[PDB]
This record gives structure tokens, sequence and C-alpha cells, in this order.
RNA sequence: AAGGCGGCCCCCUGGACGAAGACUGACGCUCAGGUGCGAAAGCGUGGGGAGCAAACAGGAUUAGAUACCCUGGUAGUCCACGCCGUAAACGAUGUCGACUUGGAGGUUGUGCCCUUGAGGCGUGGCUUCCGGAGCUAACGCGUUAAGUCGACCGCCUGGGGA
């Protein structure tokens, strides 16, 4: 996906420590700056449709992500929209 | 009248017909003989004794020239491989280098369709 | 591990006519056989084994 | 940052020019974070076949760990320049220091 | 062959 | 995922698998409409043109040759931009999970071992051929099931008409 200092950076901005790794906001935020890093590469490469496989399961896995803690716990459902520019 | 002393045979060998062509080492031609004209047609053309006497008879032309070392290049897969050797040694030569001249592409182009009979 | 520079282990591997032997004859192992055929296809490039015998 | 293996053979006209090609590119290299690992000079050596209608080409071997910033500079120069006949480059694994099998027989 | 499919459509009789 | 995918090298990028732990805590399976991909032929616009080659030209063949065979040859095959969305698109087997004697191997890892050799001993991922029980109309399948079961969806109801 990313490097070592962009994978390791925003598990310290949304987890509470360097063990927080594998809650489900940290995993809504690995999708989230995967598919932010890959809107210029699908725009030069309309005929890569292998690739947008995998652009389609991240997005189809980040809706199951976000479903999950709105249906448990709205208050950091809110949180999390705006502070990655969610819901357009 | 002029004297080279080095010879090339780029023989040929195809299905329908074996051309024997006599050369030196510079591409400069020195006679040819080919088996559609000494007394073979059709499927007397495709036979391996019409290739040992196109041999013989294309020797004879280029003997002013002095040659006793000569060079084989066998180039196609057709019949009388065999016959067109010997024949040259039949001649009175010194055979010193025999090697496959045969062109294969590395799938540059289409083969053309198959021949159902 | 393998590499294309050592040609002496190159010239082991390929024919008189530069054409390679397969893992059927030498007995090795198909994961260098994978390696050992892009190895020389760098040789190839770089004018260090002849394509075939004809030049 | 990546590890590339860059081998380039020179024209056997100007085997001279060869050393000034040399400490210009590592400038360049050098200047923006660019490590270097092997740089050997071979000489002349005989080709398996003709290319260009030449022979005996000149052979420098190199290994350059640096970013992408010269990787697209140095690819065009090598197209640019006509003493370079062949440029080959290549990703490896780790940076290495080793001499290469022909500097050890030779 | 599942109940389930059948409550959406029953099997048709001819 | 499938149709499929093959000189080399660079750049961007997708998934798969293994080892050691840490971490979220059922977040899962499935899918009617809906959405996208989707062999080749063919269609629209503009390039491109070797070789191969519908239609067609010519010559043999023949009762006639329309086909076969041979000499040529346009569209098309190539690229960009779309559209068309059908195939014997087949493993003729929808997906997921759980178990049930096993071999010949292949591929890909990993752990330990007089490293006493690229070996010995284990142990996961993928894959082919045999074959027991069992199943099956037979053919055959048979730890990758067409064995025993669960979860959900599609589809079939004599042939022809179609
Ligand atoms: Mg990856
Ligand atoms: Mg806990
Ligand atoms: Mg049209
Ligand atoms: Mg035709
Ligand atoms: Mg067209
Ligand atoms: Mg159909
Ligand atoms: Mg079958
Ligand atoms: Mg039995
Ligand atoms: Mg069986
Ligand atoms: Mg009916």
């Amino acid at each position: 996906s990313l490097s070592t200092e962009a994978t390791a950076k925003i598990v310290s901005e949304f987890g509470r420590d360097a063990n927080d790794t594998g809650s489900t906001e940290v995993q809504v935020a690995l999708l989230t700056a995967q598919i932010n890093h890959l809107q210029g590469h699908f725009a030069e490469h309309k005929k890569d449709h292998h690739s947008r496989r995998g652009l389609l399961r991240m997005v189809s896995q980040r809706r199951k992500l976000l479903d999950y803690l709105k249906r448990k716990d709205v208050a950091r459902y809110t949180q999390l929209i705006e502070r990655l520019g969610l819901r357009r | 009248r002029k004297q080279v002393s080095d010879g090339v045979a780029h023989i040929h060998a195809s299905f329908n017909n074996t051309i024997v062509t006599i050369t030196d080492r510079q591409g400069n031609a020195l006679g040819w003989a080919t088996a559609g004209g000494s007394g073979f047609r059709g499927s007397r053309k495709s036979t391996p004794f019409a290739a040992q006497v196109a041999a013989e008879r294309c020797a004879d032309a280029v003997k002013e020239y002095g040659i006793k070392n000569l060079e084989v290049m066998v180039k196609g897969p057709g019949p009388g491989r065999e016959s067109t050797i010997r024949a040259l040694n039949a001649a009175g030569f010194r055979i010193t280098n025999i090697t496959d001249v045969t062109p294969i592409p590395h799938n540059g182009c289409r083969p053309p369709k198959k021949r159902r009979v | 591990e393998i590499d294309y520079k050592d040609i002496a282990t190159l010239k082991n591997y390929i024919t008189e006519s530069g054409k390679i032997v397969p893992s059927r004859i030498t007995g090795t192992r198909a994961k260098y056989q994978r390696q050992l055929a892009r190895a020389i296809k760098r040789a190839r490039y770089l004018s260090l084994l002849p394509y075939t015998d004809r030049h | 940052m990546r590890h590339y293996e860059i081998v380039f053979m020179v024209h056997p006209d100007q085997s001279e020019q060869v050393p000034g090609m040399i400490e210009r590119y590592t400038a360049a290299i050098t200047g923006a974070e660019g490590k270097i690992h092997r740089l050997e000079d071979w000489g002349r050596r005989q080709l398996a076949y003709p290319i260009n209608k030449l022979h005996k080409a000149h052979y420098v071997l190199m290994n350059v760990e640096a970013p992408q910033e010269v990787i697209d500079e140095l690819e065009t120069t090598f197209r640019f320049n006509d003493a370079v006949i062949r440029s080959m480059v290549m990703r490896t694994k780790h940076a290495v220091t080793e001499a290469s099998p022909m500097v050890k027989a030779k | 062959a599942t109940v389930n499919q059948l409550v959406r459509k029953p099997r048709a009789r001819k």
C-alpha cells in the first residue's frame, strides 16, 4: 500500500498507542489514504480494468467497515467522517 | 582467368527443387545449377538423384577459378541433403566446412493455412 | 543469488547454437530454471552470448 | 530508496572520453543524496555478435543507489548521446558491493 | 430445491 | 474472478501465499433488480499496412467448381477513440464452510538436524495422475467429490414448433 513511514504514522495518529493497529478506525484510514493515492493513477490509466478491481475491492471494504462503527457507536462515527472528509 | 582458391557452397533444399550455388567468401557468385534444367521435371525434380547431378555440373563451371578448399552451407529442410555433399567429393574437392544455414524465424510472421488432403 | 555476469556458468547451460538447455537434461531445480532463463536474456542484450550458430 | 545496476557501453572510437562521463554523471547523483557502490572500467571487449557495424566494445559496469530523480534524466542523456550505443538499467534487491567476474579474472 | 426460493415464486403448475 | 496472459528493461499499480507476534472483537456468508469486466468476428471516426487472408481475379480439378489445390488480392487482422456484450465463454460441475483411509509426483515456502552434499526429519499454499470405503443410470467421481451435511442464489418440466 504505502511505505513504512506513511503506514506507521497514521496508526499513531488515530490509535491510542503503537499497538492500536487492528482497530476499525485505523483500517478505514488505511483505505482512505490509498483511494486518495490512486486518484491520479486511474485518471491516466482508465484502460487498467484489472487494478480497478483492486480499487473497487477497497471501496467496498471501506463501506462495510463504516457500517460497523455506525451501528455500534455513533459518537466515534461522526468524528472520523469529517476528520477524513467522508459522506460527500 | 581469376584465382580465388576459397569456395562457399550455398546449396538450397526445398520440397520441390534443390539448387546448388557456388560463391566466394565475399558474396560474389561464381555459378549455379538447378534440378529443373538437369533433365528432371516435376516428380523427377523432387528426387535426391537430381541433386547428385546438380552439384557435379555446377562444379564443372567453377573449376576455372582453381578452388580446392570450399565451404558447404546447407539451407532448407528439403530432401537430398546427403546426395549433394557426396557429389562435391566426387568432383575432386577438399571438403572443409559444413554448416546448416536454414532460416529460422522467431515467430516473426504468421504461417499460411493447412493443406488438408 | 544467481547472476548473469558469471558467463562460465552460462556456457555450461547453453548449446553450441546458443539454445537454452532445459532442466530435463541438466537436472537442475525449477526455481533456478526460470532465473537462468532471464539471466541469459540479460546477457543476450549485452552481446555476451550469441543467439544462433548462424552469426 | 531503490538500488540500481546501470550497464552502458561506449563507442570504441571515443574510449578516452569515458572518465569524463564517469565524474560528470556522478556529481549529479551524489548531490541529490545518491550513493555509489561499484565503478569498474573494463576496457575493450570482444562482442559475441556485431552491433552497429563495430567490434571490440568498451564496457563500464556501475551500481547506483539513488532516488527516482536521476532515473529520468540519465536514460534520456544516454539516448541523446551518440557515444553510448546501448543503455540498460535494472532494479536489484539490495545495495551490493562485490567485484565482477571480469575484474577477478583480469 | 430450497424452501426459501419458493417463498419468492412457488412451483409452476402446468 | 473469468475471457485470458509470453523478448528484454524502466516507471505506476493490483491481488495471492508463508513465518513470528501484536491488535479490532462476528465486523460474517450469500445475493433478485442494479453495476462493471468480458475470446474473436462485425460497426462508427481518424490513422497504419509487411505477412496472412472473407468477397473477388486467374489457372487446374470436374458432370458443373461455386469449394478443395495453386498464383494473386480488398475489407479485416495493427493503433487511438467509442460502440456491439454474443461463444463448445467447458472443469459441459454457482459460491462459502465443516468433516471422512490414502499413493505417484510437480510447484512454492518455512521449522529443526553428526550444515557432516544441492541432503535427513517435519510442516502450510497451489496442482495433475491413480485408487479404497461410499456415491452414481453407466461412464466415472472419490480429501481440489460427482462421499456424508449446512447457508443462500440461479435454472429445468416430452421432442419439434422455438
Ligand atoms: Mg504487494
Ligand atoms: Mg481485547
Ligand atoms: Mg463497416
Ligand atoms: Mg482464399
Ligand atoms: Mg475497423
Ligand atoms: Mg449462450
Ligand atoms: Mg473433461
Ligand atoms: Mg474400489
Ligand atoms: Mg479417482
Ligand atoms: Mg415446451
